RNA sequence: UUGGCACCUCGAUGUCGGCUCAUCGCAUCCUGGGGCUGUAGUCGGUCCCAAGGGUUGGGCUGUUCGCCCAUUAAAGCGGUACGCGAGCUGGGUUCAGAACGUCGUGAGACAGUUCGGUCCCUAUCCGUCGUGGGCGUAGGAAAUUUGAGAGGAGCUGUCCUUAGUACGAGAGGACCGGGAUGGACAUACCUCUGGUGUACCAGUUGUCGUGCCAACGGCAUAGCUGGGUAGCUAUGUGUGGACGGGAUAAGUGCUGAAAGCAUCUAAGCAUGAAGCCCCCCUCAAGAUGAGAUUUCCCAACUGGUUAUAAGAUCCCUCAAAGAUGAUGAGGUUAAUAGGUUCGAGGUGGAAGCAUGGUGACAUGUGGAGCUGACGAAUACUAAUCGAUCGAAGACUUAA
């Protein structure tokens, strides 16, 4: 089917409300310092400790 | 065999009919509550299969009696089988004798162990 | 059993195998069971019989390939469909039965065909 | 009489005194507690709470739900009993039980107890017409192309809108539902298990609540 | 099987032979976090196989690996078994099961699929 | 319905008959309640009230209709673009080919007949069916709920008894009741009977491999064949439409006059349907009329702010849940998943070795060996460490 109406471009930016993206869920390295990724090896400098 | 359907549902096991393997021939003593009494109409005829495990354990007795081939299924523990009685032991390679439900006369033979 | 099935009426009296045509019992019933009587038309007959072949009569299932449960979890199947060719009373129409017969047809009236029934 | 609680064990068979062979559904209900009593004092309704299975004392790290929180431990502690999951209101009760936590146990169910279970029944993920509604499937060979799909949606053109109460693929299962007029086969003390003919709803582990046929 | 890979039968299991080979061949292996997770079960009865010891559980063993050479013995030349019956079976003999550990690493590039390392314990 | 008009549509509103899905009317086919019979009884006829549910399978024909076979309680009549082709079909009618009869000198046409003949579309809005997030519900939460409303179901036969009773010369054959048991259809489940079962077991063929034998592997629909676990399923197994209150329709009245009488109505008083409203089952407080009940948290600085509390998540292991999110089960103070050790069930007697055969083979060692999803125990591995969000209770009036 084709769109019987071009859509007002207040009715894009309503559909466009839940289309950000979220927080890379993030932590502190205890080892590095630098920031790594919870449950993930620390790719600055090292070893996991877990 | 969850500890607790095995913790209800274990006296219904009956103890002392015999075991014996799918391929055997085997007399089944059962019993007739129509009409006001009981008979013993022993089914013949040589184990299918056997079935299952716990309380829901069957078997199946095949017997063609006049050019026609009757199947009994029976659960084991059944108060209704008064007795099994064992004629001779069958040799059959396998578990399911299914094949024998295709065969006739001097085909559907099984060996003696 | 099905409104198509052709079944091997085991009973003497002239028709071999018949052709369902409705079973009786039911506005849209579609399927019989050992002791249930279906109106049938006869395709095959043995030549002399009272039954001639291209007639609509009325049978009783007495064997099936599916069976009965019988209330107890004891299962019978037999090896082949058969049916009695029948009178409006709960009778055979023959005087011979060939073959096995169900018990649980003794529970309706059919008690002269286990009476001439080779066993049950 | 008490309508218990229970956990959906499996479904056994067991055999009467004629043989008849019958299917049963075994329930456990250990650990039912009497927690709060209600009269007119609240909402104007009688009623009981009963919890069935009981969580873990409090805890700090209490990041599981197996842990009773504050709130839950309170309540619990107000009858004087061990936190319970699944807390339940039976109404059709004369309150005879005590506002305190008496064990309510599986004896009240006496041998032949018309009694109707409820539970949440077992799930089946968005399935189609066919299936959710058990709708006819058109043809599949004479150049067929409506195999599974619903068949019309409504009228054309006089209603020009589809009637609410449409029949189209959704979830499935998941609903409570409830079976009447069950029997109670056995009543196994030292187990607190119930014997009920037939099946009752939901998957294995699954909370189901027994009552009293109201009929 | 727990999880179809997105492969079929003959070539998913193509793909678990090859990946146990090459983890008891090289000891540790940067995979996908799901390829991780089915390699990981498969290599825990390989190794339970390889503690056994006995002929039937080398035959066993000869049907769900490869036939790798291991040329970096020093000039020695180990099949994939003979290593997987001496070095991994006599070092691993003491602990009960569990004997492989996955890592996650992060996103790879070009799929944003997360990347493991799983090696043995 | 067959028409009559020519108002909308020719910059395009797709024909008939079936299929899937229905929905509504009542001028009721069945079941329910009645009056009157030229109603002895079983059965009728014809009216009245009633739309709750039900209202079959085939043969022939493109067909609707229709005729027939067999059951049925009944095989209702109609509207919805003669309901429904961005849901399906293309069998007929009206595309190009070809032929018959026939009309035409002819190209060609039908009153007709026959064989063949492309049915496109990724859903933007409303609608519908399922599911999340935000804020609101004068503190911040966890749990249990009430029910204003809304939806679901609602069908029915047959046999036994009363009782061969009533009724009738006879023949025949009951109301009102009890009981049992089916058909169809709803819903729940997988113990049984079955189906499936592509990481289970076994057999077997061709060919290429592991250097040979033996044992295994690859490819050939999963090579093919025999079984089958968990899960999912029906044709399998349970359950349902119970019993009843209130107000009623057509009817039946009682009392009762206007109208000395009679009179069911005017006042008054009852009775009276499968129908209405409850009773049964399900959603339901965004019910902005945002309800309730229990328990929890409730300080420190400056109108107020802050973070933190109770609690909830992020992230991670999962499945009874699932398109995703959500739902549940867990996150070490730990049995959530994998492995390990036991079983359960499935297969059906592993390899090696010894023995008998000259050989294909057979037997023993031995219900053996293997075994995905089912039960249990076991911290061996991984659920590390951390992080975020989240309250300080307005205004009157009466107590």
């Amino acid at each position: 089917a084709v769109p019987k109406r071009r859509t007002s471009k207040t009715r894009k930016n309503k559909r466009r409300t839940h289309f950000k993206i979220s927080v890379p869920g993030m932590t502190e390295c205890p080892n590095c310092g630098e920031y790594k990724l919870s449950h993930r090896v620390c790719k600055n400098c090292g070893s996991y400790n877990g | 065999n969850h500890k607790l359907i095995e913790a209800v549902t274990k006296s219904q096991l009956r103890t002392d009919l015999p075991s014996f393997r799918p391929g055997d021939t085997l007399r089944v003593h059962v019993r007739i509550i129509e009409g006001t009494r009981e008979r013993i109409q022993v089914f013949e005829g040589v184990v299918i299969k056997r079935r299952g495990g716990g309380v829901s354990e069957t078997f199946t007795v095949r017997k063609i009696s006049s050019g026609v081939g009757v199947e009994r299924t029976f659960p084991l523990h059944t108060p209704k089988i008064e007795k099994i009685e064992v004629k001779r032991r069958g040799k059959v390679r396998r578990a399911k004798l299914y094949y024998l439900r295709s065969l006739r006369g001097k085909a559907a033979r099984i060996q003696e162990i | 059993i099905q409104q198509e099935t052709r079944l091997k009426v085991a009973d003497n009296s002239g028709a071999r195998e018949v052709l369902t045509i409705k079973v009786l019992g039911g506005s849209g019933r579609k399927t019989a069971n050992i002791g249930d009587v279906i109106v049938c038309t006869v395709k095959n007959a043995t030549p002399g019989g009272v039954v001639k072949k291209g007639d609509v009569v009325k049978a009783v299932i007495v064997r099936t390939k599916s069976g009965v449960r019988r209330n107890d979890g004891s299962y019978i199947k037999f090896d082949e469909n058969a049916c009695v060719i029948i009178r409006d009373d709960k009778g055979p129409r023959g005087t011979r039965i060939f073959g096995p017969v169900a018990r649980e047809l003794r529970e309706g009236n059919f008690m002269k065909i286990v009476s001439l029934a080779p066993e049950v | 009489t008490k309508g218990i609680l229970g956990r959906k064990i499996g479904m056994t068979q067991v055999f009467g005194e004629n043989g008849e062979l019958i299917p049963v559904t075994v329930v456990e209900a250990k650990e039912n507690v009497v927690l709060q009593k209600k009269t007119v004092e609240v909402d104007g309704y009688n009623a009981i709470q009963v919890g069935f299975e009981d969580k873990k004392a409090y805890k700090k790290d209490a990041k599981s739900n197996k842990y009773a929180n504050k709130p839950a431990e309170g309540h619990a502690k107000k009858a004087d009993a061990a936190p319970k999951r699944f807390i339940r209101e039976f109404r059709n009760v004369d309150v005879d039980a005590y506002e305190v936590g008496q064990e309510v146990s599986v004896d009240t169910f006496v041998a032949g107890d018309v009694i109707d279970v409820t539970g949440v029944s077992k799930g089946k993920g968005f399935q189609g017409a066919i299936k959710r509604h058990g709708q006819s499937r058109g043809p599949m060979s004479h150049g067929s192309h409506f195999h599974r799909a619903p068949g019309s949606v409504g009228m054309a053109s006089d209603a020009s809108r589809v009637f609410k109460g449409q029949k189209m693929p959704g979830r499935m299962g998941g609903n409570t539902v409830t079976v009447q007029n069950l029997e109670v086969v056995q009543v196994d003390t030292e187990n607190k298990v119930i014997l009920v003919k037939g099946n009752v709803p939901g998957p294995k582990k699954g909370l189901v609540e027994i009552r009293t046929s109201i009929k | 099987g727990y999880r179809k890979l997105g492969r079929t039968s003959d070539q998913r299991k193509a793909m678990l032979r090859d990946l146990a080979t090459s983890l008891i061949i090289s000891e540790r292996i940067e995979t996908t976090e799901a390829r991780a997770k089915e390699v990981r079960s498969v290599v825990e009865k390989l190794i339970t196989l390889g503690k056994k010891g006995d002929l039937a559980s080398r035959r066993n063993a000869a049907k769900t690996l490869r036939n790798v050479e291991i040329l970096n013995e020093d000039e020695t030349t180990q099949t994939a078994l003979q290593k997987l019956f001496g070095e991994i079976a006599e070092r691993y003999t003491e602990r009960q099961g569990g004997y492989t550990r996955i890592l996650k690493q992060g996103p790879r590039r070009g799929d944003g699929a997360e990347s493991v390392i799983i090696e043995l314990v």
